[PDB]
DNA sequence: TGCACAGGATGTATATATCTGACACGTGCCTGGAGAC
DNA sequence: TCTCCAGGCACGTGTCAGATATATACATCCTGTGCA
């Protein structure tokens, strides 16, 4: 058993470009890319949560981490997409 | 034991390859009636001896 | 109004004469091979054959290699098959068509050597009756 | 009683529970909140969508139907914020941009 | 069991002379069983069950292996077709490192296609053959064919041609086939051109070509009669003849076949 | 001594036939994500 | 922490793009010969 983000990446390019094939090398490039952003964001959030004497990682910690790591334009697009997704998820009433 | 396992693996590979080579070289009605749907409908039957009228 | 089937037959005079000779060829109960030059010529004949609901099979260049075995086997075993759609150089190179005699060359005029190979395919030893080579 | 995952609850196509699993046994904090994997899932989904959009028109600019890391490399380094993000990373089989300094041309 | 036995003995006689033969006769009389009897009697002569190559179109390849299995099942047959994994399996099996004659090995007869020979010239340049037989040689009519080039480059040193009609008359085809028979003597085509025209072309191929015909056996085959039907165009088949030249080959050919095309 | 004309040869031009060739889709399974406390 | 079922993996089978090939006739270009 080994884990890959291949199907999710596949449907992501299928919403935007249906008639587009993919290379396996390009898939490995993309997998390494998303894993690198994941570990960077996770270590930034864990370091910030340790810095504020708090034992809980919440949405505002990765919010500050995304403000910190990403450059500003892609930062406010990222937090905008995250806020609409989180507010849509939180409406379980 | 290693030589016997190697001979068994060689025999299995030879058998698989011979089966593949033998399969590649030697191997590579009345129409049905229309459906009859009569639901929620009356019926008239005329047999030789007796007639029917199935109504609702 | 739909494209009429009889209007599709009658607007082509070669197909018109073909439909006339098929009436007596099926009335006698014979075995018929028909040759063509193009894919689109044999992409139109089976529509005419569905009007007659004739037993017909087609062999061409895009057919898979294993199907050419069992189609020839069904030819040399089943006698109820009627129409044999053949390409120029596919069925005319060494194929055993010994129980067939009536070949219909629709447009076999591209080179005489291919036609020579074509009528060497059916006119072979083991044929029990006379061979009539039609050329429309 | 049966209900689907949290990803389409948030309207996302990336796995939310897998992100939660990687956060929990990734050993970053002893307590992980509820809304954090959804936020991270949305961020990584948006970044992947933007990267594949750029690779998409980079591959339409070469008249092809498949993605070569030439197209990925080009779509990275003709965009300035991905240039700033991915400055220190090297891509496998990427090459360089066509550039030449002004005085090196045959000016005459 | 026919007069092909004396023909195959004459082929073995010119083999004993040391030159490659020409079959210049039509298909129908059984050249396939004649060639398998050539191989069987040649094997009876100098004890060779070894390398034999059959180059054959893919539709009649199955007919070839079928008649080989039905008539003379003593040898071991090998096909060469299919996918790449089956190609690698047959590359594992056809291994013939031991040179000259072999007995307990499955490479007795080797059947393959024209394209497959053309596209595995990197692998068929090795495995030096003993007897290639190319049936239906009309596809080696052209001297510019790359298949003809990789058929030149083998190390078999036997180039027996099997075809129904070698007489396609493009005036380069005869030089090409003769240059395939002996590579060594025939290489200059200009001297073939420069060295009464109808009479002097008949005895050039006379020691090589044999003269047979279908009108020598009992004829229950049918004695085929050509019934030709000539018919006239319809109006819809008439007006596109003027339409095509109004805007100004195979185009009008197919409009003649059926307008819908 | 040059130029023009004629003849021959070569190249082109666009469906076939084959015919691989590397791509995209129809079934198992098992385990880990989801619900409940 | 207990339960439990379908997601996504893994592994099979089919379908439009490239490559040699026939092919005949037409057109263009080059070379040779004859003439002024």
């Amino acid at each position: 058993r080994k884990e890959t983000y291949s199907s999710y990446i596949y449907k992501v390019l299928k919403q935007t470009h249906p008639d587009t094939g993919i290379s396996q090398k390009s898939m490995s490039i993309l997998n390494s890319f998303v894993n690198d952003i994941f570990e960077r964001i996770a270590t930034e959030a864990s370091k910030l949560a340790a810095y504020n004497k708090k034992s809980t990682i919440s949405a505002r910690e990765i919010q500050t981490a995304v403000r910190l790591i990403l450059p500003g334009e892609l930062a406010k697009h990222a937090v905008s997409e995250g806020t609409r997704a989180v507010t849509k998820y939180s409406s379980s009433t | 034991k290693n030589l016997s396992e190697k001979r068994l693996e060689e025999e299995k590979q030879d058998t698989i390859n011979k089966l593949l080579k033998k399969r590649a070289g030697k191997s590579r009605f009345v129409k049905p009636r229309r459906p009859y749907n009569s639901e929620g409908m009356t019926r008239i039957l005329r047999r030789y001896e007796e007639d029917l009228f199935c109504t609702f | 109004s739909m494209p009429s089937m009889d209007r599709f037959i009658t607007e082509s005079a070669k197909l018109r004469k073909l439909d006339e000779l098929l009436v007596k060829l099926k009335s006698e109960g014979h075995r018929v091979l028909i040759y063509f030059q193009m894919t689109k010529m044999m992409d139109l004949m089976e529509e005419y054959l569905t009007y007659r609901q004739y037993n017909h099979i087609r062999l061409d260049g895009s057919s898979k290699l294993e199907d050419r075995r069992d189609l020839v086997h069904d030819w040399q075993t089943n006698p109820e098959i009627f129409v044999f759609l053949l390409s120029t150089r596919a069925g005319g190179l060494g194929i055993n068509l010994t129980a067939a005699d009536t070949v219909i060359f629709y447009d076999s005029d591209w080179n005489p050597t291919i036609d020579s190979q074509a009528m060497d395919r059916a006119h072979r030893l083991g044929q029990t009756r006379q061979v009539t080579v039609y050329r429309l | 009683k049966a209900s689907q995952s949290r990803s389409a609850k948030a309207g996302l196509t990336f796995p939310v529970g897998r992100v939660h699993r990687l956060l929990r046994r990734g050993n970053y904090a002893q307590r992980i909140g509820s809304g954090a994997p959804v936020y991270l899932t949305a961020v990584l989904e948006y970044l992947a969508a933007e990267i594949l959009e750029l690779a998409g028109n980079a591959a339409r600019d070469n008249k092809k139907t498949r993605i070569i890391p030439r197209h990925l490399q080009l779509a990275i380094r003709n965009d300035d914020e991905l240039n700033k993000l991915l400055g220190n990373v090297t891509i496998a089989q990427g090459g360089v941009l066509p550039n030449i300094h002004q005085n090196l041309l045959p000016k005459k | 069991k026919e007069y092909q036995l004396k023909g195959l003995n004459w082929l073995a006689n010119l083999y004993d002379q040391g030159i490659n033969g020409i079959l210049a006769d039509e298909m129908g009389l059984g050249k396939t069983v004649q060639s398998i009897s050539v191989l069987a009697h040649l094997a009876e002569n100098h004890n060779i069950w070894g390398p034999f190559l059959v180059v054959t179109p893919a539709s009649t390849l199955h007919n070839w292996v079928n008649e080989i299995s039905k008539f003379l099942p003593q040898f071991k047959i090998l096909p060469y077709w299919g996918n790449a994994n089956d190609r690698k399996v047959l590359r594992k099996f056809w291994d013939r490192k031991n040179l000259r004659y072999n007995k307990n090995a499955p490479f007795h007869v080797m059947v393959t296609s024209y394209q497959m020979v053309v596209t595995d010239a990197n692998y068929l340049q090795k495995m030096k053959w003993q007897y290639m037989i190319l049936d239906e040689a009309q596809a080696i009519k052209s001297s510019q064919s790359s298949r003809w080039k990789n058929l030149l480059s083998f190390h078999c040193r036997n180039r027996l041609l099997l075809t129904g009609t070698p007489i396609q008359n493009s005036m380069q085809e005869l030089w090409a086939l003769l240059h395939f028979i002996m590579p060594s003597l025939f290489d200059s085509h200009d001297e073939f051109n420069e060295w009464q025209q109808l009479r002097r072309l008949h005895m050039i191929l006379k020691p090589f070509m044999l003269r047979r015909v279908k009108k020598n056996v009992q004829s229950e085959l049918g004695d085929k009669i050509e019934i030709d039907v000539l018919c006239d165009l319809t109006q819809r088949q008439a007006k596109l003849y003027q339409v095509l030249k109004s805007q100004i080959v195979m185009q009008f050919r197919k409009v003649c076949n059926h307008p819908d095309l």
